RNA sequence: UAUAGGGGCGAAAGACUAAUCGAACCAUCUAGUAGCUGGUUCCCUCCGAAGUUUCCCUCAGGAUAGCUGGCGCUCUCGCCCACGCAGUUUUAUCCGGUAAAGCGAAUGAUUAGAGGUCUUGGGGCCGAAACGAUCUCAACCUAUUCUCAAACUUUAAAUGGGUAAGAAGCCCGGCUCGCUGGCGUGGAGCCGGGGUGGAAUGCGAGUGCCUAGUGGGCCACUUUUGGUAAGCAGAACUGGC
RNA sequence: AAAUGGAUGGCGCUGGAGCGUCGGGCCCAUACCCGGCCGUCGCCGGCCUACGCCGCGACGAGUAGGAGGGCCGCUGCGGU
RNA sequence: CUGUUUAAUUAAAACAAAGCAUCGCGAAGGCCCGCGGCGGGUGUUGACGCGAUGUGAUUUCUGCCCAGUGCUCUGAAUGUCAAAGUGAAGAAAUUCAAUGAAGCGCGGGUAAACGGCGGGAGUAACUAUGACUCUCUUAAGGUAGCCAAAUGCCUCGUCAU
RNA sequence: GGGGAGUUUGACUGGGGCGGUACACCUGUCAAACGGUAACGCAGGUGUCCUAAGGCGAGCUCAGGGAGGACAGAAACCUCCCGUGGAGCAGAAGGGCAAAAGCUCGCUUGAUCUUGAUUUUCAGUACGAAUACAGACCGUGAAAGCGGGGCCUCACGAUCCUUCUGACCUUUUGGGUUUUAAGCAGGAGGUGUCAGAAAAGUUACCACAGGGAUAACUGGCUUGUGGCGGCCAAGCGUUCAUAGCGACGUCGCUUUUUGAUCCUUCGAUGUCGGCUCUUCCUAUCAUUGUGAAGCAGAAUUCGCCAAGCGUUGGAUUGUUC
RNA sequence: GUUUCCGUAGUGUAGUGGUUAUCACGUUCGCCUAACACGCGAAAGGUCCCCGGUUCGAAACCGGGCGGAAACACCA
RNA sequence: UUCGUUAAAGA
RNA sequence: GCGGACUUAGCUCAGUUGGGAGAGCGCCAGACUGAAGAUCUGGAGGUCCUGUGUUCGAUCCACAGAGUUCGCACCA
RNA sequence: GUCUACGGCCAUACCACCCUGAACGCGCCCGAUCUCGUCUGAUCUCGGAAGCUAAGCAGGGUCGGGCCUGGUUAGUACUUGGAUGGGAGACCGCCUGGGAAUACCGGGUGCUGUAGGCU
């Protein structure tokens, strides 16, 4: 009753967005896209040989195969029952890479220099990435001047 | 003519004159200045205006005898061109009714749903302006009451303010005095140009 | 006799009664799926992987750990 | 629609691309002593009425062009059927257009 | 005495034909069929729903998926540290175009005043007429100003969705390729070796078969469509009957 | 201003038994804690009906439905 | 009119009726029964008869349309039209071609056969009313009569009693 | 050839029918910033069109505006400048597009044959549509590359049967040849109720199994409509707003009308009016007691306490009226 | 109320298969006649219902209103 | 073959 | 789907064993009459439904198609 | 301190107007016989090199328009979760958390890779 069509909700999604309309740039395609890179997927309106579909637009995948002029990337996609590896094959224009992966690389780079520093040395290192940790004892200092005090204004329309 | 009771506090999206409606007839009110319409801004110094409390729809034939109530009392308190009244508010959204009886049950039940367009209404935010008055120091108390008879007019509860701004432009009325005649405010009609000073030179040689 | 159309309410407390899974389990990826010009290249490469790593892999081997 | 006299297409005989006649294809009359037909025909003869069904409500008026395109080149005899959209009327393999060309109404 | 059942007979009401006639009676097929009413017989224990997706001459029904039960199987803790999982959070990493806000920003509406002068059109005025010249209205432009937009938008929340947080991962050395090709170039596969202390909290997990019931729902906070409104009709998240 | 006579539940309540802000005590549900007993489940002990005997711990509602146990019961048959 | 009928909710304006009409039939026949026979009813009958219909005494009339649907007459001069029969090709099954019996069409009649019968505009010494005229129009355009009727929504039509 | 026989009369539906297709597929919104998400919700579409409006290459830039130029004007043709999409891309919209996907020109049918994979609807079935590949034969271009229909979102169809196409294919039954027939693979003939039965109406003579899942009475929610009040006061009232009235606006009450919904009732609550009879309410027609008038008297009008008691006889219509 | 159809000179109309203002009656002028009817030849007379969108171009294609003409409005 | 009308009076 | 019939001037029609378009009613202008009608004379008007093929030449021959009509048969 | 050829980010780098440009380079320019395509050597091609920075181009400037960024707007409009909070409703207030935009004001206006040449 909706008239389950292909893009019948992408009026903004695959728009490109403000002063950005015309030719594609030509970083888009000279990049690596190799297998197992994680990458996100953006739809185009330029290019409208390679539409992925609205349901799988600001998702995350691997990539498996790689051709001419596209590339191959399985997706985790949720429907009723239960969520599904699907294999999608979607064109070089509508993909960027994921920098949470380069993150977590260079997190067991840094890890790797301190396990080595730590060999060397015999320093005990703490490479476990602890979470916000409370406030410590610190000391305040209010040398010069006394406390401004504030208080709440009148009501005026 | 249906009553204002059952047209009242906004549960609908708003719905305006536009490529997709094209079947509302016409509103109520044509005009919306009364007074000395090419009144400068140094004529009339102070202005009194009439702010919402509800969030409700204003109708357009209530702004109709509402303005022309306002009207009469200024023009038999301070005479034609002795005030300027501006309504604010502009009706955009158009009700619907889903008529029938066109005493019998056998001409349609709730079968076409949707209904056609019966007129137009204002919606009204808390704190949005309904009507502005503008006048002399001296009719400061005539303003209040017109604003008051108009009260008793509009449905809802709504307040009465006498603005600290310099008329219908956005500045104070006690920086206007001083500030006028410095540098910056220009009288271009009832309006005020304000110039930055981000400008080309040209306008200020002109200027001077 | 009208009737209530559609809804989904009441779906996904059942989806989360069993509790929603992941596939969560391949180890050595499917293979099928994948371009035949590169199926050529593996395939042939695999079987001359076979045929042809025997004796320099056995001496390499030899080598790296007579030197380790 | 307008499609032309003569078509290079591939031909399955000899592998290449030929030039083919194009024809329109006749439905064809058909022949008696086929099965279905003697099996009609069988279940017909005795009182049993109309026996398999008839069809009544149709509902479209366009069907499907399709053309026979045979080699050109001797000794190959390449036939084969191509099959066009739905088109209401169909010019067979003339008057082509131009854009240079006057309205004259 | 004659007319006997889809027959008789009817001055015609479809009336009468053995208390039955818009098709008599008796027996048989026959325990006709029914998606439709009513009913369905001892106790205790354990687990325990759905009124929803899709399809059907489908809408009081059925098939399928989902929810559920039963039967197991494969493993794991039980003697500075295993794997894995989550209706959860953090750390990063991308995604959106709703609330809001704006229209002196595009599209669409819409109010009022001012300044400018190319323009044709209404007036009287300098006067044989004259873009020779004067005032005003008309319209246009410029800079402002009033009010909005579910099918407008530069900007753009909160909430939310995907991904990663390791031994299936890093690094080194080598063989194969009929893929690719300036190049032992690239890319995949294969072999060997070295280091597991890699966010928070909680939890023992994975998997196979068979199948009942369900397929009429309702209510509430919130977000909402039609209606004036409804204990009205229809949607979304969560909870409940 | 509405139709039988009637509803802060009624009775009554004004230095409150009304209204708004609050303080200290007090009353109870199958809710919570401790304890006794039954059952289910999980883990386990022993070379004492092994289909029995103990040990520890956590939980028990429920229509449609699905299982397990019955030294519940009726009728008849072979053993006893 | 006398008569008859929904026995057990109707007694009638309903049915029947004489009168008026129409059609089929000269018996190897018209209308019917029967599973069957040259078997039966009308028929021990013969157009002043039998069978089938509409209307319903008497008086006065039976308007106009065969466009439609039926019925009927007429012709191988003539389209279409099945078996069987004919001719040709082939080894044969088979295919092709001509000829064509009824019916339909083509032509006529039939309305006491089913049935059907108009909307506009302008026009006479005050006004209305409009004999009259013009246009599109069908097959024919409601004629003689009758009426707010047992038949008229507006309607409790208007006037008189 | 209804003389007789058998069978059918789609579905949705704020009860049914008529009306409509919300029954198949699209666009934007509802849709609450992943996605999905309803109604006979809203605004608009589709059963086509195209041998070019497909594919490639090259060249050029559109709509509009300003200024000029013989006839020439508001629009005939040429030139210069401004010209970010304000034009065009076959059609309904959304997205997208400027040495372009737009206009013109030149060649060409890749709108060709074939096996798998994937996406969409989805049960992760099919059809339809689409995407990236792969293997042949090609088009264009100098080459890069692009192209296996339309810039994308839709524009279409199962089993059985028929017809056509293909192998120098298989079986035609004891063995050969030949005609024929059957099969294999893929196009068509079509199921618009569009995952597809071959189908007119009436029953007031009706029957059966059921439903208050589902109308026609009341009762219940609401008060659009009806009726009855109030608020501010522009005016009527010779003067004078409020003795009596009161527009333009606006807030309410009641169920004495009507409407909306379907909550109970379909193994039945006997469905209009009249007669007789009891009781209740006040929004008072009169009577009792009062206030105000444009209350001189009389007669009226507007209010308050007030339902104790009265609130007719008839011609008409079945009447309520 | 719903579904179809129509609106054109003063009057009844034709005309779209897009790019006109068509016929007939009526008015005015002049002729034939002694003069009228009749007859003739011209002329004027159009907002193609009003307001918008499609295109080179609209009354025509479409939409919103305006005013009409047919059919239905049944069971309780 | 067809061709309509012209009052009241006026000798 | 089969067989067969008709498309001509503004209207109704004619026209083969093919050398090619006419009759009547229409329109215009003359004459006759005191005027009209009839009559006489002189003009204007055919795309013969469309495309192709044979012939030197086709309205007439054939094929295919486009509107109208007549019967006939119907496995998805 | 620059330019040329190919570029990456796509206005911090576009548009309007005014000044500056030494040397290589870019260009305007100088003519159609061959390659070439036009109505036109105007555009595209062919061998130049007499002048010129007038223009493109490269710098700078404009209390310049725009663009990017930062304050203000504003802890406001909104908003996850909660209440036997208020109010007849309309909506509003509080606890816990997250938090936007126009006006108004201030600052900038290109950064670079490869290959090559001038001072
Ligand atoms: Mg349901
Ligand atoms: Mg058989
Ligand atoms: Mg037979
Ligand atoms: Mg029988
Ligand atoms: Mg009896
Ligand atoms: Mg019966
Ligand atoms: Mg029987
Ligand atoms: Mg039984
Ligand atoms: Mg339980
Ligand atoms: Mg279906
Ligand atoms: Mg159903
Ligand atoms: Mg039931
Ligand atoms: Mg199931
Ligand atoms: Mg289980
Ligand atoms: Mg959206
Ligand atoms: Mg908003
Ligand atoms: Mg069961
Ligand atoms: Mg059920
Ligand atoms: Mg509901
Ligand atoms: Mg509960
Ligand atoms: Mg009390
Ligand atoms: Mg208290
Ligand atoms: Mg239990
Ligand atoms: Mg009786
Ligand atoms: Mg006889
Ligand atoms: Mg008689
Ligand atoms: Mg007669
Ligand atoms: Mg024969
Ligand atoms: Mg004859
Ligand atoms: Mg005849
Ligand atoms: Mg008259
Ligand atoms: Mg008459
Ligand atoms: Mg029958
Ligand atoms: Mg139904
Ligand atoms: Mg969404
Ligand atoms: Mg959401
Ligand atoms: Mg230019
Ligand atoms: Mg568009
Ligand atoms: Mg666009
Ligand atoms: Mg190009
Ligand atoms: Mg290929
Ligand atoms: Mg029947
Ligand atoms: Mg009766
Ligand atoms: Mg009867
Ligand atoms: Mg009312
Ligand atoms: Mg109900
Ligand atoms: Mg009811
Ligand atoms: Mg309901
Ligand atoms: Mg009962
Ligand atoms: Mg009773
Ligand atoms: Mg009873
Ligand atoms: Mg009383
Ligand atoms: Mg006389
Ligand atoms: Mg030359
Ligand atoms: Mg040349
Ligand atoms: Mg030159
Ligand atoms: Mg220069
Ligand atoms: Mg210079
Ligand atoms: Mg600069
Ligand atoms: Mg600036
Ligand atoms: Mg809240
Ligand atoms: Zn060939």
């Amino acid at each position: 009753t909706n008239t389950k069509g292909k893009r019948r909700g992408t009026r903004y999604m695959f728009s490109r967005p403000f002063r950005k309309h015309g030719v594609v740039p030509l970083a888009t395609y000279m990049r690596i896209y190799k297998k197992g890179d994680i990458v996100d997927i953006k739809g185009m309106g330029t290019v409208q040989k390679g539409m992925p579909h609205k349901c799988y637009h600001g998702k995350t995948g691997r990539v498996y195969n790689v051709t001419q002029h596209a590339v191959g990337i399985v997706v985790n996609k949720q429907v009723k029952g239960k969520i599904l590896a699907k294999r999608i094959n979607v064109r070089i224009e509508h993909i960027k890479h994921s920098k949470s992966r380069d993150s977590f690389l260079k997190r067991v780079k840094e890890n790797d220099q301190k396990k080595k520093e730590a060999k060397e040395k015999g320093t005990w290192v703490q490479l476990k990435r602890q979470p916000a940790p409370p406030r410590e004892a610190h000391f305040v200092r209010t040398n010069g001047k006394e406390p401004e005090l504030l208080e709440p204004i009148p009501y005026e329309f | 003519r249906r009553p204002a009771r059952c047209y009242r506090y906004c549960k609908n999206k708003p719905y305006p004159k536009s490529r997709f409606c094209r079947g509302v007839p016409d509103a109520k009110i044509r005009i919306f200045d009364l007074g000395r319409k090419k009144a400068k801004v140094d004529e009339f110094p102070l202005c009194g205006h009439m702010v919402s409390d509800e969030y409700e729809q204003l109708s357009s034939e209530a702004l109709e005898a509402a303005r022309i109530c306002a009207n009469k009392y200024m023009v038999k308190s301070c005479g034609k061109d002795g005030f300027h009244i501006r309504v604010r508010l502009h009706p955009f959204h158009v009700i619907r009714i889903n008529k029938m009886l066109s005493a019998d049950r056998l001409q349609t039940g709730m079968r076409g749903a949707f209904g056609k367009p019966q007129g137009t209404v204002a919606r009204v935010h808390i704190g949005q302006v309904i009507m502005s008055i503008r006048t002399k120091l001296q009719n400061k108390e005539h303003v209040i009451e017109a604003l008051r008879r108009a009260k008793f007019k509009f449905p809802g509860r709504q307040k009465i303010h006498i603005s600290k701004k310099w008329g219908f432009t956005k500045f104070n009325a006690d920086e206007f005095e001083d500030m006028v005649a410095e540098k910056r405010l220009i009288p271009d009609g009832c309006g005020v140009k304000y110039i930055p000073n981000r400008g080309p030179l040209d306008k200020w040689r002109a200027l001077h | 006799a009208k009737s209530k159309n559609h809804t989904t309410h009441n779906q996904s407390r059942k989806w989360h009664r069993n509790g929603i899974k992941k596939p969560r389990s391949q180890r050595y990826e499917s293979l099928k799926g994948v371009d035949p010009k590169f199926l050529r290249n593996m395939r042939f490469a695999k079987k001359h992987n076979k045929k042809g790593l025997k004796k320099m892999q056995a001496n390499n081997a030899k080598a790296m750990s007579a030197r380790a | 629609v307008n499609v032309p006299k003569t078509r290079r297409t591939f031909c399955k005989k000899c592998g290449k691309h030929q030039p083919h006649k194009v024809t329109q294809y006749k439905k064809g009359k058909d022949s008696l002593y086929a099965q279905g037909k003697r099996r009609y025909d069988r279940k017909q003869s005795g009182y049993g009425g109309q026996t398999k069904p008839i069809f009544r409500k149709k509902a479209k008026t366009t069907k499907k062009i399709v053309l026979r395109l045979e080699c050109v080149e001797p000794n190959c005899r390449s036939k084969r059927m191509l099959a066009i959209k739905r088109c209401k009327h169909f010019e067979l393999g003339g008057d082509k257009k131009r854009k240079g060309q006057v309205i004259q109404f």
